[PDB]
DNA sequence: TTTTTTTTTTTTTT
């Protein structure tokens, strides 16, 4: 163990990067992966604007995202213009994102069963009320997590 | 901060004590429990020389447990002779094993469920290797956190624990009414809910020695005596309400209330009561009487604590809770009479099913035990066979699910075994 | 606080022009000078415009040439700064995009500030009340009163799409416009198979929907050289290429899948499978998909290798987006409508197979008709075209005529409606032309 | 940046009732207790109007003793500010006049309030422009008693014989004229403000028909006609009048496997659909809000003359939640009627058909047979079915007639039409 | 219950005494046509997921054809 | 979260 969340952060930027590169890498990439898979608080929002703004379409790039990030409270909040133009050279092309968007993928999916797990171990000390429903509850969020 | 592994070594000790007192207890004990359940260590070799002894089998007392446990060189370990003397002073009898043994089951799964969760969360960390394979190994790790015949089985070969009901195929199925326990009762309004209540609570009352309360909030204790007076004599409930007595109507009553009378039901039918308040009173009255059974009737007609009047399924979800809670606390049964949402008049098939209890699924939640009143005459006018009415048990976590039959008399607000 | 504005995106426009310069056009259709928040900008824009009525045309140095002639070149930054335009715009192409961002940004301030006016005339001019209420209606309105942009296809513009299509299509050998099925008759019909149109295949349990549309995959993915997507939510990948080879060999399935083959089966399959691999027809067999998920597949499949055909093994398997579990018909409903715009969207034939209620059965006439589409009858609605299966076999034990199988056209709005005849030798999983 | 008010005219108002008392009838009538600026009046004119509902009534003495029975008495001044009302004012004879001033005030600062909180939505809500826009309209107009006076008869018979006259100095359609004689005999047009719905079964002929008519309008009249098309492309739509004008073939056309004379058609096809004026919107998601934006303007700027949507339940919804959905088109169908009246302009929506119909005998739909909502059958001005005999039966004796039954008009007659539609050439003709 | 048998001794067959006497999963009572529509893929998914043929038994309305 | 009342598209009830 150690209580380092699962992640992949070299693989987060990969991703964003690909987008501001290609962007036609901005579909496999969401097939893959919603905004949430990202562990880093930013990527999220990023990721969220990047789709945010090819619902239009727009379509993506580091112009137009920027333009999205601001049109919300949220461009100062994500680093600056100065970390979205990092996100664009964290990358040689934008070939295969698949790959690289399962690994966050497989990395969000890990977190979510530590986090799942470690809950249903909290809930044992609390909840001692109920047995049978408590066992239901754990038999029932362990599926949630396949998805 | 302090965690500590969950066990109850009162129960654990209650277990092993009836033993000694019985020892016919060792039976379900076993079926119950294994010795790994047990939590301290001294029991676990205890409760296994008991069994070790009982495949003799010997049979188990304190001396053969004894005897058996220095032919190991255990005896030292586990306390004395003089700590299987004390786990002997442990219960008054060896009445109600299943209880304390189901306890201490119960606290073996709840850690067994711990131990299995933190180690998925600790292979979180370390197996990111295969995804979809630590997926599988967690669904399967969950499952066999609980423990279909065979054929062989099947071949046992061809051609109550309980406060007693007084309905023989009822306690068959459920033996009690456990301490404990919430039983819930729901049923379409007119159908019998009070009714089989209150039969239930003359059943126990005079048959057996324990007292009962009854807590009353749509009719007045009036109504309620006069219609366990009309069950005990079998007095047509329209002549009595009249007085329109036949001589032998007045035999039948002069009986009925001498029985009712060293009968020991407590009533109350205070209109508005929140459950603290029930607490109250039932607590009381088992400090200076003992306490057996409480009846309300109705759960949904309980009054909520101050939460402001919140999303009004939350405010019974809470009464659900406190009742169960309640019913834990004070070690005996608690029947909750529930009401049913309208949803089943819709069906072709007015059979109810869980999720009819009306006004919040926390209910069937909370409930040791759900049980449904079904009657073909309240739907036909004209049904054949009428008097019969299906006592639908459709939820139980002591066993068996089922449907059993009896007759209300109806005239005699009254219902009877088959 | 902060005006509303984008540099970003004004820098961007400015940018594309340097380096077009032909991004001027769009531009100016989109913009006035005024539209920009910076007073450089302004300045800058008016200048380009300014060179181009005469026209220059339009480049880094005409440019600075033209601000120069007026006081401007020093104020605006140097050349310094022209030159920053240049480098400081991605990709050329969307102007149109950066341009719409700061036209829109110009339209919010121009609303702010005409309702900061109202509410500071709201205080002086207490007056004449019912003609200042008219104002403030009126001077809103003139915000909304946005000038160009604003989609109505003017029909001057179409007819020549059209014109300029048909001489296309006059150049091309001819027949089939669309993707041809390797049925002659349904293809004389129909000719393809056209991109952008939803093909609707039903008919009754084990009739042969799966065996139709299988059957035209592989003559579309053999035959032309065109990819084809294949989304199959009942049968395995696995059993969906055993039906192919097949029929591509004329294998008799029994044999195929108890591998009791015949010395020149052997053959036949050693073929089949050849032809099978330069074939490039891709399987998804996910049992539960949304029309999201099948529409981002397909997305990229044909970003890396073009798309032709989309076939889907039924439609009324595939899955809800989130509505709550809703009014089912209406569930329905609109997984038909996202399918069809998935077929406008990606401008390729989206064959989608669907079920039938037990209406038919009911009838004498046991041939479905469009009311008989099982669950939603909207999917009628939608189709480009719809095509049932009727098998007098199918219903007759003894029937004269056995492997005739019609192709009932009850619906298309390319053109004729009719019935069509094929033979469907089963043990082959093969349809056949006559 | 002091509020509008005018405290004077509001003590009038408050006077004029201890004076009169009947001037309360007027002063309610014209006002809210909100309408008053100073927080006092505000309490004392609610007094007013609370003992006028047992009704006491309202003179100084009730009106204090209402004010006391709320702990309100002295917070509005004393006694003595009650009784300085009463002598601020001459007589009762004209409550109305300071009324209205105080309602006037009320409206300035309403109007004020909105338009601050419209330039302060302005830099928050940076993420629609469109929806903001609207709002912005909408929003001011909210500002009056514009839901609200009488039209008196005498005036309006006046205006009505008045065209009743012009009507006759006319030129008796009156009416855009479809081009269909028998139609245009039952029906004078297609009349300004009326909502005309076509619906009929699945590749009946429901565009068709409505492509047609907005040719014979476009190239015959003058007027200007938008089409929304929410299923075909603008492409495809073009393509079938093409074929309708010059009667080429279809099949031909769209393989380009055209005849010498089938060009000469075509040739001249496009000469006179191009002075034709016709816009062609083919978006295939809109809000009933957008087709009248785009609407308003290139009325605005070019003037309108019909309006055709291909198809009323493809429309969709405006925010109130993925509603019991056959509310959410009872809306559509209230907006598009709406939308014929405020541009004075005949709205056709085409309209589907539930399967109902098809399980008849006779497959002639009824107005009760329109897909998802009732609503359409009373919002509409008219109610058109298309029935073929030919789309039934294979056989079918004399095959290109097609039914167009009025099922229903509140201009006048109802009845059936008769017409030919030569479906190879995608062309409706006259018979 | 078949996930577990599974799990520690292998399975092969499943067989179910009758499909429509299984009980719906919640969805309030549905169109009751509806609620077995989802029982029959339930089954057919659970076949699926088990890798092994699932034989249920079925009745029929009022030679059998598919649709009775 | 739930209980209630309304309209209107589907399937399947011997
Ligand atoms: N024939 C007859 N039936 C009665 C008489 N008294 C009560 N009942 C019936 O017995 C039932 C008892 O009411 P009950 O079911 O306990 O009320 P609940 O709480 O809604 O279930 C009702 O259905 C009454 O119709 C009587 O005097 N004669
Ligand atoms: N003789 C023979 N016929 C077969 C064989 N396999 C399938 N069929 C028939 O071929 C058809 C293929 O299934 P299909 O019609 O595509 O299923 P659908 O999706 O419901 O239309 C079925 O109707 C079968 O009964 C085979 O091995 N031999
Ligand atoms: N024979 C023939 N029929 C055609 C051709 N083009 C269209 N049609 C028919 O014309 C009709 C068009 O109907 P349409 O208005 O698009 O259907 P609606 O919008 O749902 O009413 C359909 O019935 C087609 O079958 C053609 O080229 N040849
Ligand atoms: F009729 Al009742 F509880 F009294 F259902
Ligand atoms: F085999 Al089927 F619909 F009957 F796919
Ligand atoms: F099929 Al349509 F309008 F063309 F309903
Ligand atoms: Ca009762
Ligand atoms: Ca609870
Ligand atoms: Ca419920
Ligand atoms: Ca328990
Ligand atoms: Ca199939
Ligand atoms: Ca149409
Ligand atoms: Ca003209």
């Amino acid at each position: 163990s150690e209580r380092i969340p699962p992640q992949s952060i070299e693989a987060e930027q990969a991703v964003l990067g690909a987008v501001f590169l290609d962007p036609a890498a901005l579909v496999p990439a969401s097939e893959i992966l919603i905004p949430e898979d990202f562990y880093r608080a930013a990527h999220q929002k990023i990721f969220h604007a990047m789709l945010r703004v090819a619902d239009r379409g727009e379509p993506v790039d580091l112009v137009t995202v920027t333009a999205e990030l601001a049109a919300s409270e949220q461009l100062e909040e994500i680093g600056g213009v100065s970390y979205l133009s990092e996100l664009a050279d964290a990358v040689p092309t934008a070939a295969n994102v698949e790959y690289y968007a399962r690994i966050v993928e497989e990395k969000s999916v890990l977190r979510r069963l530590i986090r799942t797990a470690t809950s249903i171990a909290q809930d044992g000390y609390t909840r001692e009320d109920e047995i049978d429903v408590l066992l239901d509850e754990a038999d029932r969020k362990i599926m949630e997590v396949s998805q | 901060s302090e965690r500590i592994p969950p066990q109850s070594i009162e129960a654990e000790q209650a277990v092993l004590g009836a033993v000694f007192l019985d020892p016919a207890a060792l039976v379900p004990a076993s079926e119950i429990l294994i010795p790994e359940d047990f939590y301290r260590a001294a029991h676990q070799k205890i409760f296994h020389a008991m069994l070790r002894v009982a495949d003799r089998g010997e049979p188990v007392d304190l001396v053969t447990v004894t005897a058996e446990l220095a032919a190991s060189e255990q005896l030292e370990e586990i306390g004395g002779v003089s700590y299987l003397s004390e786990l002997a002073d442990a219960v008054p009898t060896a009445a109600n094993v299943e209880y304390y043994a189901r306890i201490v089951e119960e606290k073996s799964v709840l850690r067994r469920l711990i131990r299995t969760a933190t180690s998925i969360a600790q292979d979180g960390y370390t197996r990111e290797d295969e995804i979809d394979v630590l997926l599988d190994e967690a669904d399967r790790k969950i499952m066999e956190v609980s423990q279909f015949k065979n054929i062989k089985d099947i071949l046992v070969q061809t051609y109550i624990t309980g406060i007693p009901t007084g309905f023989t195929e009822l306690d068959r199925m459920t033996s009690g009414f456990q301490r404990s326990d919430l039983i819930i009762v729901a049923a379409r309004p007119s159908v019998g809910k009070t009714a089989f209540a209150l039969n239930i609570a003359q059943n126990v009352a005079t048959k057996t020695n324990e007292n009962v309360a009854i807590f009353s909030l749509e009719m007045s204790a009036q109504q309620l005596v006069m219609r366990m007076l009309c069950a005990e004599g079998n007095i047509n409930a329209q002549n009595l309400r009249t007085g329109k007595l036949t001589p032998e109507d007045w035999g039948k009553l002069t009986m009925a209330m001498g029985s009712l009378s060293n009968a020991g039901i407590y009533i109350d039918d205070t209109p508005s009561i929140r459950v603290s308040d029930i607490r109250a009173k039932c607590r009381r009255l088992k400090q200076e009487s003992g306490l057996g059974m409480i009846v309300i009737d109705y759960l949904q007609l309980i009054q909520g604590s101050g939460r402001s009047k919140e999303n009004r399924q939350q405010e019974v979800s809470e009464i659900s809770r406190s009742l169960k809670a309640l019913a834990r606390e004070l070690e005996v049964p608690v029947i909750a009479l529930s009401q049913l949402s309208r949803s089943v008049e819709q069906r072709q098939d007015k059979r109810p099913m869980m999720s009819d209890i009306r006004e919040s699924g926390s209910i069937e939640q909370d409930a040791d035990i759900v049980a449904f009143l079904y009657r073909d005459d309240y739907y036909n006018k004209d049904s054949e066979n009428k008097n019969i009415i299906e006592i639908i048990i459709a939820k139980q976590r002591n066993g068996p699910v089922g449907t059993v039959q009896l007759a209300f008399i109806k005239e005699y607000n009254k219902f009877v075994n088959l």
